């Protein structure tokens, strides 16, 4: 007769990943025009 | 009554006085500046490999 009850982690060096990483689809996406604010930011830094 | 008749020529010279020391002074203290931006872009050479 044997009971208990374990747990355990997913090892995440190991497995844990083998999802979507959100990182990608947005760090590939806007982050460089959306950078390139820096139009804006150099016409307010004219007037300011 | 005498002293006081010094309002006369004591408040309105000192005024004009005043409003000259004014006109040149903020004239005197023009404190001119001139600046320019540019975009200028940096380049720096990443290995082909």
């Amino acid at each position: 007769d044997i009971n208990f009850y374990t747990r355990q982690v997913i090892d995440p060096r190991l497995c844990g990943g083998l999802a979507f990483s959100p990182k990608l689809n947005l760090f590939r996406y806007l982050d460089a025009m959306s950078l390139s604010w820096n139009r804006s930011r150099l016409k307010i830094s004219r007037a300011t | 009554s005498l002293w006081l008749s010094f309002r006369y020529e004591i408040m309105p010279l000192y005024y004009q006085s005043q409003d000259v020391l004014d006109v040149i002074a903020n004239s005197t203290s023009e404190f001119m500046t001139s600046r320019d931006f540019v975009a200028k872009a940096i380049n720096i050479g990443i290995p082909l490999e």
